[PDB]
RNA sequence: CAAGUCUGGGCUAAGUGGUAAAGGAUGUGGCGCCGCGAAGACAGCCAGGAGGUUGGCUUAGAAGCAGCCAUCCUUUAAAGA
């Protein structure tokens, strides 16, 4: 029933619940009345998001690097994430920094999946 | 705004902080007084086109401000003033300007753009009543082109102290038309 | 270089002091600017 | 791993599609024949593409709604452009029409919105010498 | 390497590409300077977060009612999403609702948490 | 070589003093402006180094990174005529 408290109420409210109250109370004043709340609360969602990357309650896929499929693999992490061509393929070279998750915010099911697919496809992947 | 001096004391005055400007007001004038420094500020603002006062002993705080000067010497620095005021119902010396915005027609498109001789008027609509902006552009420029005093297009106030056909601006060859 | 008329080249060509002396030195050879 | 603009119903110009993706890393008359199969279906208007080729010294992949600008071109009906822009400024072309094309463009272009997409309209048509007026 | 193309990586990227990518991003034009593309980056989170709610890699610990021992439970729910006191308890008695989501946008093992705090406070929890 | 290595408050560190002009250059020392540090600020560092932009003459190649003309739109962390 205070300010420090709304802040406190956005702060934890769980990556999805910033991001899903985001759309709604912006739903309440619009992408042009609203802009104060909501807006912020996504950053607020991103701090929670990697909240759950640090912790584990939320896996990051990432590419380790390619070998002797590095056309088949690109198709795979293009098709997975929806990075355009070229943007595909830079950052499928990049698999082998630590960024190099190449889909992150993936459940266990999900993440363990997207792993599976860029393995197969002719890379080595790890989660997390 | 403030102000003040007014014995009889040019040289030092033009010396310092305190550049020197006569109190004139129809009927009576008093030594000089004000100081570079203000001027500075205000004058900044705005000379003979917006328009405050000074609240010296409070004395009477009444506008008007400048009706001559000239930021004088060589080094481009003012010093010695022309102060007046207006508390009548009379205000006639009206000079304030008007401006446009840049109406693409000459130039947005034929390069072509235009001479401005005028830029400020001297009329005297309604007293102690003059836009601090007044604007006035029925756009419209190119080729042998130009526009003046007549045609002007006035507001409200209706005086024109000056006279039709002349200098307003013109559309001419930046390069050519 | 010209001994008289130093004026940096390269976005980034620095004006350096050596012996009162007014050097420039950037990243390139194509620079050496020496008064 | 390269991007490229080329011309429907055909493929492989010696000149523009032989040097290029064929050293970069392309099997130019495979990918241009590939190709032709697709700029079938709207042959006579230039569509561009972005062919990437990862590690058999082959492949191709997409095509994205072509260059606004030129593509309005196309619609309106004029070759080359007046010879500049703003300058010359003379080819007076309509909303409307503008704005369905637009419409159509939506793809490769701008998210999928009205007022953005036919806003780019005018600003290519602009860039070119096409006026929205 | 389009804006279609950039609509659709923001799009797929799950809600937590979403909402760290934001933060990020933000991070590079300021909550101040910035604004367009992780702000509305942020409604498409609401909608991946959403699409995870739907599918069932994340889940929704739904409160069924309270029974002998809402006092407790409040408790419970209270501290568990950091919702002030008159606030929590109003939910608290929605809890039969479909949106009597106590927590919302928890994991497998998070969730199974929640939905057995607000059980032994005294209340009937159940998860999706 | 007769007379304060006077005392007082600044600025010089080049012997300037012991000749020079145009023209240089975060030298030094004194005075006014625009942008902020808890939208916690410039150089450090992490990073995406957005898309319709690859528009016209010349193309044979402008598609910022041949040059002559533009300088818009944008989905969204902005934008980079």
């Amino acid at each position: 029933m205070t300010i420090d408290e709304i802040i406190e109420a956005i702060e934890k409210l769980t990556v999805s619940e910033l991001a899903e109250l985001v759309k709604k109370l912006e739903d309440k004043f619009g992408v042009t009345a609203a802009a104060p709340v909501a807006v912020a609360a996504a950053p607020v969602a991103g701090a929670a998001a990697g909240a759950a990357q640090e912790e584990k309650t939320e896996f990051d896929v990432v590419l380790k690097s390619f070998g002797q499929n590095k056309i088949q693999v690109i198709k795979v992490v293009r098709e997975i994430t929806g990075l355009g061509l070229k943007e595909a393929k830079d950052l499928v070279e990049k698999a082998g920094s630590p960024d190099a998750v190449i889909k992150s915010g993936v459940s266990k099911e999900e993440a363990e999946e997207i792993k599976k697919k860029l393995e197969e496809a002719g890379a080595e992947v790890e989660l997390k | 705004m403030e102000l003040t001096a007014k014995p009889r004391t040019p040289k030092q005055k033009l010396d310092e902080s305190m550049i020197a400007a006569v109190a004139y007001n129809k009927e009576n004038n008093v030594s000089f007084a004000l100081d570079r420094k203000a001027f500075d500020r205000a004058f900044r603002q705005q000379s003979t086109t917006g328009l405050f006062d000074i609240t010296v002993e409070g004395g009477e705080t009444f506008p008007a401000l400048v009706k001559a000067v000239q930021m004088d010497k060589r080094k481009r620095a003012p010093i010695h003033v022309d102060f007046y005021m207006v508390t009548y119902g009379e205000p006639v010396e009206v000079s304030v300007p008007v401006h446009t915005t840049g109406r693409s027609q000459g130039e947005v498109q034929g390069g072509l753009v235009d001479i401005v001789v005028h830029n400020l008027q001297i009329v005297a609509p309604g007293p102690r009543r003059i836009p601090q902006e007044l604007v006035v552009d029925v756009t419209k420029m190119n080729i042998g082109d130009h526009i003046t005093a007549g045609d002007i297009k006035l507001p409200e106030g209706c005086t024109l102290a000056a006279d039709p056909e002349l200098t307003v601006v013109s559309v001419l060859p930046p390069r050519l038309t | 270089k010209v001994r008289s008329s130093v004026k940096k080249m390269c976005d980034n060509c620095k004006v350096v002091r050596r012996h009162g002396r007014v050097l420039v030195i950037c990243s390139n050879v194509k620079h050496k600017q020496r008064q | 791993q390269i991007k490229l603009q080329l011309p429907a119903g055909k493929a492989t110009p010696a000149p523009p599609v032989g040097p290029a993706l064929g050293q970069h890393g392309v099997n130019i008359m495979e990918f241009c024949k590939r190709f032709n199969a697709e700029t079938a279906d709207k042959a006579g208007m230039i569509l561009p593409v972005v062919i990437t080729v990862y590690e058999d010294k082959s492949f191709t992949f997409i095509i994205k709604t072509p260059p606004a600008s030129f593509l309005l071109k196309k619609a309106a009906g004029i070759e080359k452009g007046s010879s500049e822009p703003k300058r010359k400024i003379v080819g007076k072309v309509t909303r409307k029409q503008i704005e369905e094309i637009a419409k159509t463009k939506m793809p490769d272009l701008n998210a999928n919105s009205l007022e953005a997409a036919m806003k780019i309209i005018e600003g290519t048509a602009k860039s070119m010498g096409i006026e929205v007026v």
